[PDB]
């Protein structure tokens, strides 16, 4: 289907993203980070960046990510401005033990099914969160999941000086269609996108033709993992 | 010596071990345990990967050392 929709393919993308864009920070595919630890745990690590900013050398070692040693943490968080999240939910679910335990072997029999990745973008330069999700209303509506996201906003304005974040849906025209395992793929080619340029708009990067959009998403997912076809280990980036 | 295994589920799991039973070892029980075999993980340990070959020993993997397992989880 497509080589994008492992978790450790997403990391890799994420060190990709690093390394062709400074400001980013990669992603901890360690921690659940579900619609149940969904909010807490962006609260929790963009607080401990401004824990960081303060000199701190113990708060570091306790939020690490466990792939990352936590002075390289701690530098990684000195220095980045975008926080990406990618959240996994699964509409047939609504506890974190279940959504999990379905995980704990969703690993062993490996098969995918129902799940999709979504992505939320953080980003403290613009004090903005984007939403973006492959098939747009498939976790939540566009309009509670925003509420939910202004609720995030408000308490990151609150951890973050200069008022609360801004708040922009990504997905606004529908870029999947019907079986396609694709939306780590399409959480990559937003951050990508986006990280070339935070205001655009995807509607204009989209075609309006489907198959030539599944043919451009299948382009940048071969570009992609040949960009990443030398990224081995799973630690978080040296520099 | 006990030792644990966090992993990407939390589903934190107990595993005694000894100061030199080796990666595939640790790897041989979690298959023992839950089902899935030495190839399809990848152990952490302080930020550095677990290369297949080594022992605790080596690493200084002392009683309760939080240890951490890496699946391939398809979304």
């Amino acid at each position: 289907p497509g080589r994008l929709e492992d978790n450790e393919h997403l990391f890799q993308f994420s060190c990709l993203m690093q390394n062709k864009h400074r400001r980013v920070l990669p992603i901890d595919i360690c921690n659940p980070l579900t619609k149940f630890n969904f909010l807490e745990c962006i609260c929790n690590c963009l607080m401990t960046k401004q824990s960081v900013n303060v000199n701190e050398t113990d708060m570091c070692e306790l939020f690490c990510p466990p792939t990352c040693t936590p002075e390289n943490y701690r530098r990684l968080l000195c220095t980045s401005s975008v926080f990406p999240f990618v959240m996994w939910h699964d509409p047939s679910a609504d506890t974190q033990e279940a959504m999990l335990t379905k995980m704990d072997q969703t690993m062993s029999s490996g098969r995918v099914g129902n799940s999709h990745w979504v992505l939320v973008i953080v980003d403290i330069e613009y004090r903005c969160v984007t939403f973006f999700d492959s098939l747009c209303d498939y976790v939540a509506s566009p309009q509670q999941m925003r509420e939910q996201l202004e609720g995030l906003a408000v308490s990151l304005g609150a951890i973050y000086p200069k008022s609360p974040f801004q708040v922009r849906i990504g997905s606004t025209v529908k870029v999947q269609s019907p079986g396609e395992f694709t939306c780590g793929a399409w959480c990559c080619q937003f951050l990508a996108w986006y990280l070339e340029n935070p205001d655009f708009d995807l509607e204009e990067k989209v075609p309006t033709n489907p198959s030539e959009r599944r043919a451009l998403l299948a382009d940048f997912i071969s570009t992609t993992e040949q960009a990443m076809s030398r990224y081995s280990s799973l630690s978080w980036p040296t520099t | 010596m006990q030792i644990f295994v966090k992993t990407l589920t939390g589903k934190t799991i107990t595993l005694e071990v000894e100061p030199s039973d080796t990666i595939e070892n640790v790897k041989a029980k979690i298959q023992d345990k839950e089902g899935i075999p030495p190839d399809q993980q990848r152990l952490i340990f302080a930020g550095k990967q677990l290369e297949d070959g080594r022992t605790l020993s080596d690493y200084n993997i002392q009683k309760e050392s939080t240890l951490h397992l890496v699946l391939r989880l398809r979304g």
